[PDB]
């Protein structure tokens, strides 16, 4: 009764020590529901309470970029609250997503705290729908089955959005970036599934070089029935032989599957931020590295030529051209440095380019303002800044208080996904010391080495 | 009828929780000055006469830009006492003389003095082999080389290190552009034993967390250990075939084990001390001679060695006029070395 | 340089075959203890 | 032999004390900063203490034994 | 049979009783690494020199082409490649190979999957022994650093021509130009990088003295201690209740570990997770969220600015911007 | 050393005019300094165009003059090369440019006089370190 180790949320009942406490709830259905649907919310309340915090400081006049948006950046990917050229034109959907997350968060909070406190602890008593064995490998993968369908319809909600709701912004439209709704989302699976296999290296970047919306919706349409086919499968089936004898069955086992898994999503979504400016359009998150590097090549061409430079033949002190050059295969490319950067392509450059690479014709007579103006803004805003929020290179004297997106949202994920990768391998290797019965150390009455040959 | 001197060694000797002992006398005023004195320069105290710096909180300084900043090189290597020449009692005129600086460093290196001396007490009267002393030799080492030869081999205090964190920065940019220390060996020396006993740190600790023995029930394994049990906690047979199989060799005895744990980084913090040493005398590993004599005649020849002294060459001229400002150094634009357009 | 492509290809195909096919071998129960995994 | 911290600091009396005299020592450093006597203490510029209005050179000390007759002339050019 | 002869090979492959452990992960592990070692071998010894930034300005590492070994070095991939993968037989000749750099990406794209398949390794022959599995967690920490500079420094950069120089000499090149382009030194994340080997050596002198003060008394005057403890014995070697008890008096007696276990687990812990800090510190100056900039800070009453140590460093990061790579920037900014 | 009144007196025509700034207009101008105008020429640099820099002595060679409060407010209104003999507001910030320099749009009168007072004090305090660039920093 009046007991402080009466209740079994201790190490003595438990095994687990307060700092491994969360272990405590492996095997405890209904608490651990209130948990996972106490964290969605908490998810939520941040996306919620973060868009209001960004809209209250949001001047809509500056770039989004000046002003340490993040998700500002991704309603307006979607079209919502943008015309063209990225102008933001009405800032009320940015309000409504902000409210109706922050609402939805405090129904998710509601039920992760009555699951959590005071519904039934397990809840296999209760329901055989509900209530779960981490070992039914069936009742595990009809839970996956439904929430495979989930993510599917997920990703059909972005699809819907693109061709029948007003679209999504295209920084590629002809004419200038500005919203456009995707009526041909590409289907043949040679070109979705060809993502799939190009090389990650330079001039191929995987997946990551999708760069036009039509294949991004195709690709989604595609991820859309997969997940629900795959969903279908997993509630109608349980695990083949082989796959029984592959894996390790526990929940945290399980826990290290997805924990390898999110972190792999993770690296992949800093590469696609840091390189990637179809689906972040630089409009809304800044230049790229590769493109703020290609602007200054750019911007010099152009007033160095203004003073009469013959660009084509400038020779610079190595040898190589001051402002054009070769690619190693041939192609035209902006000489310095930037020779690295000359798989970068964007809508303000593409206009200057042919089938040789940069033709000197088109640079010699048809740049326009516009691109001399992208390229300058481009340039002053690089992705270099220091953690203060100093922006330029290291050595910069305080005055502009810059951090580009791109590197805050780049920068985060790869410390979340590294810290997901140790902590896969921590419950993976935990998992299986767990399943093999010597996680809590070795057995001295019967120590495996002991009974081995020595080695010499 | 006892005597004094026994009385009062009983006194010094008391178990309390904060152990005095003889050499406590030494240990705690200096330890004590040494910090107060740093915390009072940090928070109050300016650099503008000595170096032209802001230095203290109070200037709107940031913890990593605080310090107590070394006195300015017309000081010499004057001990700058309060009472002394220079400061003749006054203790505005000493603070912005620098005093503080040669102050921190006097009591910090006898409290240093009597932080080993308190080891070794403590070792005698508790009958341990005073191993815990012998390795404290390595900082000990580091700080007089670092903090008193190395700049008594120079013109002044003024280029000893100054205390605080970016101060110390500047400290080791100072030694690439100057000296090329990288490109010394007892520099490397001590690198290696840094990382070599940080890297015996980790694997020693890890080997025995994923080697013990199963000696309760809890999921969490730390409850199943008692400080006066004669077992190992943690198979050494296990741990020598796993890493035996994994990287060729492996510990057998725990004593060397532990020995080599203490040899290694307190041998590398050594050899450091002797490379500057050295570098008080400007004796530096910066050239090959063989290197230069090929440049010099081959325009188009080229290593890494050479493109750091390039660096070197750019640290040199753009940071010793603000960096050496007793010099009065004015270096017209036209002169400084930079490569193209930067 | 093409022979060499063909050679490093099939080397490389080899060897993560070995690898994927090996940890699918009932890995799980190559363990001194509980070895009905 | 000493009574545990936490028996000490968990106690009515400690908080009693300790309720008068940490606030009080807190203003004390406060007011040390805020009627400006550590500057003078110190020997620390105010923010319109580091140059001449006119110049804009280092005071540096450049004179070992009448470094303290020369920081006081590079004072009594500032007003 | 097929399926008896395939066991047989995997009954050898994870066989406890091979002197040296082969494992499912070194399948992958001595290929690669093997590959990576002969041609770093051979490169290290006699490769011409190599266009590391692009300009046509040859770099030479090798010891036949003048270096020693402290000058010596592998040198990266040429950036007119960036980050192009470059293969021997993406090249017209082995000539051109090797003027673009071509060993340095064979060595270090081998090297990475030999050293994670070596981490893998580890938990694997763990598993075999029936030990607990965290030792690869602890070696976790070198391969995110040497991954941070082989490869994710180089992918936000853009080029390979950036990535860590396989040399003495090199490895300070390195790290003297990153000090230019990042503020290294002001980044909180090298500083946990610095209280971990500071500390993690620190720790080791400690416990290794500690450890050393203690042992128990089982030698004549002539012979080594280390005769008193024989492989294998049940019984401790050493007196933690005196090596406690001397700490404790040293510090404070709460300050002291009487726990093996938990003593054991800080060991682990502190250097690992500062080094996990510092290539996080690698990792994200990769994509320029770089160290504090606090140049021109602090102002006076009428705006002139008064330097601050930190503007000192600056003076040093403009004399190493100014100077690397001399022919190879021909606009104002190095945005890259 | 302190801003002083006589710090912040600066020419406001060709013709020898004077104002005298009030330390909240000087700091008005740095503020909107840094909002508009410091992403190119933070220091007193240009960074897309080095030739050409904020010093008072190169403001005071442009056509038309530059280097007093009425030119400076004509230059964020109309900006022309260093000759004056082409109008650049296409490419440089201005009210003229504001439909696409947004920053520019809700920029009042007084703002641009701060701004142009902002642009010559600052050779005042810090001397050739304004326009000087890294030698300088
Ligand atoms: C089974 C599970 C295990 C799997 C292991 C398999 C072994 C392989 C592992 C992958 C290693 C990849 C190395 C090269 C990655 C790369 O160069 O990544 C870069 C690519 C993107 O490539 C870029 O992609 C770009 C696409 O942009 C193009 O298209 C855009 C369209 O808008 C724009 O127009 C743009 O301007 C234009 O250039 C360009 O092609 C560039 O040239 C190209 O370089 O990212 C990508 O492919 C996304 C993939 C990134 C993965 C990052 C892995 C990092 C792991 C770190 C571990 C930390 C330490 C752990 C310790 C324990
Ligand atoms: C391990 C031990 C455990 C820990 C121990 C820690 C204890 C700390 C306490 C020790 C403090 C010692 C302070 C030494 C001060 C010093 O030296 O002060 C320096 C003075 C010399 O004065 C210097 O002299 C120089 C040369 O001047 C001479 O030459 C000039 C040019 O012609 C002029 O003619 C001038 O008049 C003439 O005097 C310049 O004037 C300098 O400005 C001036 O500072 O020597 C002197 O006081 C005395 C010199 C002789 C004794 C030196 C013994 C101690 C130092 C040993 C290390 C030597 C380092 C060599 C480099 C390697
Ligand atoms: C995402 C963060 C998170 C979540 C959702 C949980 C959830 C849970 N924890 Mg874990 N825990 C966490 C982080 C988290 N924890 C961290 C960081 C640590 C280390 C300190 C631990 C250490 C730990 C231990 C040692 C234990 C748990 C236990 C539990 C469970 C029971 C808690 C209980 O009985 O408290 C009772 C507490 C109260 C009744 C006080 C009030 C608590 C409520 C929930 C606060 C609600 C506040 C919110 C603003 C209300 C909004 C209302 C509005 C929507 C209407 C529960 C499912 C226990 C368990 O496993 O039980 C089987 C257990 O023993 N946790
Ligand atoms: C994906 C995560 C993410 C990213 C990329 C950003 C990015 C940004 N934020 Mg947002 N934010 C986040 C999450 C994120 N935030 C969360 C969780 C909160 C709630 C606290 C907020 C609340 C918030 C506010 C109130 C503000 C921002 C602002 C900003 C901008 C300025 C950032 C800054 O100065 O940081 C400074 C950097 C730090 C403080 C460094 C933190 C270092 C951490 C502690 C390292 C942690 C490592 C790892 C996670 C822990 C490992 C431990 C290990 C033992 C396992 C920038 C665009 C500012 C803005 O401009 O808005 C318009 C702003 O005012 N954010
Ligand atoms: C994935 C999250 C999740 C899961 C698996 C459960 C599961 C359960 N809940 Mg809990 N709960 C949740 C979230 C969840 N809940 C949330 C968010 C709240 C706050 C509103 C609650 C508040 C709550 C209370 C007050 C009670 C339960 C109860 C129960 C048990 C009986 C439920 C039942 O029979 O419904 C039958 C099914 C229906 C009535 C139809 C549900 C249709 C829903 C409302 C709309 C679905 C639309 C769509 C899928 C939602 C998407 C949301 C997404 C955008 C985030 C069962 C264990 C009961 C219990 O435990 O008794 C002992 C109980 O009294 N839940
Ligand atoms: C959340 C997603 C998810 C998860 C966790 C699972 C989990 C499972 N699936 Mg299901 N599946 C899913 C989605 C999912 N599935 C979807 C959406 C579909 C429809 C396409 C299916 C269709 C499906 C079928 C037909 C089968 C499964 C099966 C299984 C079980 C074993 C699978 C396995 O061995 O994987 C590990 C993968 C392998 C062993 C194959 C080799 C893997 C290579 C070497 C990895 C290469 C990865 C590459 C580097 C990364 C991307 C690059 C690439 C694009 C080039 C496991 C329970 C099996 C089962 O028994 O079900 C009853 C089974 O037969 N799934
Ligand atoms: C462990 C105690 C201790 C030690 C070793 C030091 C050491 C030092 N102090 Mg610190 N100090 C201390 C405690 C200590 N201090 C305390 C408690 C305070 C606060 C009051 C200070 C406040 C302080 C200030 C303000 C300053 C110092 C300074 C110094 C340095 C110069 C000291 C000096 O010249 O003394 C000289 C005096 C002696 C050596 C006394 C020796 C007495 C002898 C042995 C008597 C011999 C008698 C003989 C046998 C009789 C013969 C008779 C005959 C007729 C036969 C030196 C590093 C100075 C400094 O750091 O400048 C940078 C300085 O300015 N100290
Ligand atoms: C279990 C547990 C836990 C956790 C918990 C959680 C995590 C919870 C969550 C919760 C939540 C998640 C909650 C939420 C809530 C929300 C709300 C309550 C909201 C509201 C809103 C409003 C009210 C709004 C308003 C408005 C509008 C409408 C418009 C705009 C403006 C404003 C904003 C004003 C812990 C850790 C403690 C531990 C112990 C156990
Ligand atoms: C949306 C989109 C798209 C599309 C996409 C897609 C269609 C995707 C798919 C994807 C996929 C389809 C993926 C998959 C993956 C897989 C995986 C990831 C696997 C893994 C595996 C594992 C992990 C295994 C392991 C193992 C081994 C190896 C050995 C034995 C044992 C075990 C089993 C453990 C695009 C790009 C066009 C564009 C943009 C948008
Ligand atoms: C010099 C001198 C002297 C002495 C003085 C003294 C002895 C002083 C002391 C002083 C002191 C003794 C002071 C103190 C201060 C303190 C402070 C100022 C603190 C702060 C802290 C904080 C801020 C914290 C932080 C943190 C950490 C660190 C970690 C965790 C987290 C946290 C955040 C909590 C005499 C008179 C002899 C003579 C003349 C000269
Ligand atoms: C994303 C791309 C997806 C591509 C499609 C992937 C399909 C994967 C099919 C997996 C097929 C598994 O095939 C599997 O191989 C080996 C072959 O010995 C068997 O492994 C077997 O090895 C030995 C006997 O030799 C036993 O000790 C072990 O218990 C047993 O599992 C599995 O029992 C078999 O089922
Ligand atoms: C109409 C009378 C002529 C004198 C008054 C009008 C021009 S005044 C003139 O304004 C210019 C910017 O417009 C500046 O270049 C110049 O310095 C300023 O004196
Ligand atoms: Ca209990
Ligand atoms: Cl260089
Ligand atoms: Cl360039
Ligand atoms: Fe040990």
């Amino acid at each position: 009764s009046n007991s402080i180790f009466a209740t079994n949320r201790d190490q003595e009942s438990s095994g687990f020590a307060w700092w491994a406490g969360n272990a405590r709830l492996i095997n405890l259905s209904g608490k651990l529901l209130g948990a996972h649907v106490a964290h969605a919310g908490l998810i939520v309340f941040w996306a919620g309470a973060m868009t209001l915090f960004e809209l209250a400081h949001f001047i809509p006049e500056k770039p989004m970029y000046e002003q340490g948006l993040i998700l500002i950046p991704h309603i307006a990917t979607l079209g919502w609250g943008v015309g063209p050229g990225g102008e933001v034109v009405d800032t009320f959907p940015f309000f409504v997503v902000g409210v109706v997350h922050l609402i939805s968060s405090a129904v998710l909070g509601f039920g992760g705290v009555y699951h959590a406190i005071r519904g039934p602890e397990t809840l296999e008593e209760y329901s055989s729908f509900f209530g779960y064995d981490w070992k039914d490998k069936n009742k595990m993968t009809t839970i996956l089955g439904f929430h495979l369908i989930v993510l599917g319809i997920g990703a059909l909600l972005l699809v819907a959005k693109a061709m029948f709701f007003g679209g999504l912004y295209d920084t590629w439209a002809p004419g200038g970036g500005d919203v456009r709704v995707i009526t041909n989302p590409t289907l043949d699976p040679r070109v979705i599934f060809g993502y799939l296999l190009k090389s990650p290296f330079g001039g191929e970047g995987w997946i990551v070089s999708v760069n036009n919306l039509e294949d991004v919706v195709g690709g989604h349409i595609w991820i859309g029935l997969i997940c629900i086919a795959g969903g279908i499968w997993h509630i109608l089936t349980t695990p083949f032989g082989w796959a029984r004898r592959a894996f390790i069955w526990s929940g945290e086992a399980y826990l290290s599957y997805s924990l390898g898994a999110l972190s792999m999503m993770g690296f992949i979504a800093t590469c696609f931020v840091w390189f990637n400016n179809t689906v972040y359009p630089s409009e809304f998150y800044g230049p790229t590295g590769p493109e703020a590097s290609q602007a200054q090549a750019m911007t010099f061409l152009i007033r160095d030529q203004k003073l009469g430079a013959n660009v084509g033949s400038a020779q610079g002190p190595t040898g190589l051209g001051k402002y054009l050059m070769r690619s190693p295969t041939g192609e035209i490319i902006f000489g310095g440095e930037t020779m690295r950067f000359w798989d970068f392509r964007g809508p303000w450059l593409e206009p200057l380019r042919g089938p040789n690479g940069l033709d000197l014709n088109k640079i010699k007579n048809d740049i326009q303002p516009w691109q001399e103006r992208r390229a300058a803004e481009y340039m002053t805003h690089a992705p270099l800044g220091s953690l203060n929020s100093v922006g330029g290179v290291a050595t910069e004297i305080n005055s502009v208080n810059f951090v580009s997106p791109r590197s805050w949202l780049a920068t985060s994920h790869f410390v979340l996904a590294f810290f997901f990768l140790v902590g896969h391998l921590w419950h993976a290797g935990r998992a299986r010391a767990a399943a093999a019965g010597f996680e809590k150390g070795i057995d001295r009455e019967s120590e495996p080495v002991l009974s081995m040959p020595s080695l010499d | 009828e006892r005597g004094w001197f026994d009385i009062l060694d009983d006194w010094l000797k008391r178990d309390r929780f904060v152990f005095v002992g003889w050499s406590g006398i030494l240990l705690f005023p200096c330890a004590y000055l040494a910090l107060g004195g740093w915390l009072t320069g940090t928070t109050f105290v300016t650099s503008w006469y000595t170096h032209g710096l802001a230095s203290s909180y109070l200037e709107g300084c940031n913890f990593l830009t605080v310090a107590v900043s070394t006195p300015a090189n017309s000081m010499g290597h004057s001990l700058l006492l309060l009472w002394g020449p220079e400061a003749q009692g006054d203790f505005t005129r000493w603070c912005q003389l620098g005093g503080l600086w040669t102050f921190i460093a006097l009591h910090g290196a006898f409290g240093l003095i009597g932080f080993m001396l308190r080891q070794f007490e403590i070792a005698r009267l508790v009958g341990v082999r005073p191993y815990n002393a012998i390795a404290f030799s390595a900082p000990i080492a580091v700080f007089v080389s670092v903090f008193l030869i190395y700049p008594l081999g120079q013109s002044s205090w003024f280029f000893a290190p100054s205390f605080g964190v970016a101060a110390i920065f500047r400290f080791l940019l100072f030694f690439q552009g100057f000296h090329n220390w990288t490109l010394n060996p007892f520099h490397m020396m001590g690198v290696a034993g840094v990382l070599g006993g940080a890297l015996l740190c980790a694997i020693h600790g890890a080997t025995v967390e994923n080697t013990l023995f199963q000696d309760g029930e809890g999921a969490s394994t730390f409850r199943a250990f008692n400080p006066t049990q004669a077992e190992e906690t943690y198979s050494m047979v296990t741990a020598n075939r796993f890493w035996s199989q994994i990287f060729g060799i492996a510990f057998s005895n725990k004593r060397w084990l532990h020995f080599f744990m203490l040899f290694v980084p307190v041998t590398g913090l050594w050899m450091s001390a002797i490379g500057v040493v050295g570098l008080a005398l400007n004796l530096r590993s910066y050239d090959f001679i063989s290197q230069e004599i090929r440049a010099a005649e081959d325009p188009e020849f080229e290593t890494f060695y050479t493109k750091n002294l390039l660096l070197n060459e750019g640290i040199r001229a753009w940071m010793a006029p603000q960096d050496q400002p007793h010099e009065n150094f004015v270096f017209p634009e036209e002169v400084l070395p930079r490569g193209n357009a930067l | 340089m093409e022979t060499l492509k063909i050679t490093v290809y099939i080397v490389v195909t080899f060897f993560v075959l070995l690898f994927v096919f090996g940890f699918l071998s009932g890995d799980p129960a190559r363990n001194p203890k509980r070895k009905d995994l | 032999g000493e009574r545990p911290f936490s028996d000490i600091i968990t106690s009515v009396r400690y908080w009693v004390i300790h309720s008068i005299t940490i606030p009080a020592l807190f203003i004390a450093g406060w007011l040390f900063v805020s009627t400006g006597l550590a500057y003078d203490v110190f020997g620390t510029p105010r923010p319109d203490s580091y140059y001449a209005q006119e110049q804009r050179s280092i005071p540096l000390v450049t004179d070992r034994f009448e470094a303290k007759q020369q920081v006081e002339t590079f004072l009594e050019q500032l007003k | 049979q097929t399926a008896n002869l395939w066991e047989r090979f995997c009954d050898w492959i994870t066989s406890t009783e091979n002197r040296l452990y082969i494992g499912w992960f070194g399948v992958i592990m001595i290929p690669t690494l093997l590959a990576a070692t002969i041609c770093f071998v051979i490169a290290f010894i006699a490769a011409p020199p190599v266009d590391i930034d692009g300009i046509r300005e040859p770099v030479s590492g090798s010891l036949l082409y003048g270096n020693n070994i402290i000058t010596a070095a592998v040198v990266p991939s040429s950036n007119a490649i960036g980050l192009h993968l470059y293969p021997i037989w993406d090249a017209a000749s082995l000539d051109e190979w090797l003027y673009n750099g071509g060993p340095y990406q064979l060595i270090i794209f081998h090297f990475l999957i030999g050293i994670f398949c070596y981490m893998g390794r580890e938990w694997e022959l763990s598993y075999r022994l029936g030990m607990r599995p965290w030792i690869p967690v602890a070696f976790s920490a070198p391969v995110a650093a040497a991954t941070a500079v082989l490869l994710i420094y180089p992918i936000g950069q853009g080029s390979f021509s950036d990535g860590l120089m396989l040399g003495i000499s090199g490895t300070f090149n390195f790290m003297i130009v990153f000090q230019a382009e990042h503020n290294i030194l002001m980044h909180p994340f090298h500083m946990l990088g610095v209280a971990g080997v500071f500390g993690g050596a620190l720790f080791a002198a400690m416990h290794g003295s500690l450890v050393t003060s203690s042992l128990i008394r089982e030698t004549t005057e002539t012979e080594s201690t280390n005769y008193g403890y024989k492989f294998g014995q049940e019984e401790e070697t050493y007196n933690i209740v005196a090596a406690h008890g001397y700490f404790g008096r040293l510090i404070f007696q709460y300050a002291s570990f009487n726990n093996s276990r938990s003593l054991h687990f800080f060991l682990a812990a502190w250097p690992v997770v500062g080094i996990w800090f510092a290539a996080l510190g690698i990792s994200t100056m990769a994509f320029n969220l770089n160290g504090f900039n606090f140049n021109h800070s602090v102002v006076d009453a009428q705006g002139n600015v008064i330097n601050t140590w930190a503007d000192i460093i600056n003076r040093a990061n403009i004399g190493i911007e100014v100077m690397h790579e001399r022919n190879a920037h021909n606009f104002p900014l190095d945005l890259a | 050393a302190e801003l002083t009144p006589e710090v912040l007196t600066v020419p406001l025509n060709s013709e020898g005019k004077t104002i005298t700034l009030t330390e909240k207009q000087y700091l008005e101008g740095k503020r909107l300094f840094q909002y508009a105008c410091a992403s190119c020429h933070v220091g007193g640099i240009t960074k897309t165009n080095p030739s050409l820099d904020l010093r008072t002595e190169t403001l005071a060679l442009a056509t038309p003059p530059r280097d007093n409060i009425e030119g400076l407010v004509d230059y964020m209104k109309n900006p022309t090369t260093y000759d004056g003999e082409q109008e650049i507001a296409e490419v440089h910030p201005s009210l003229r440019s504001a439909d696409i320099f947004p920053k520019m749009r809700n920029l009042t009168e007084k703002d641009l006089v701060a701004i142009a007072g902002h642009i010559l004090v600052e050779p005042k305090i810090l001397g050739d370190k304004w326009g000087g660039g890294k030698v300088y920093y």
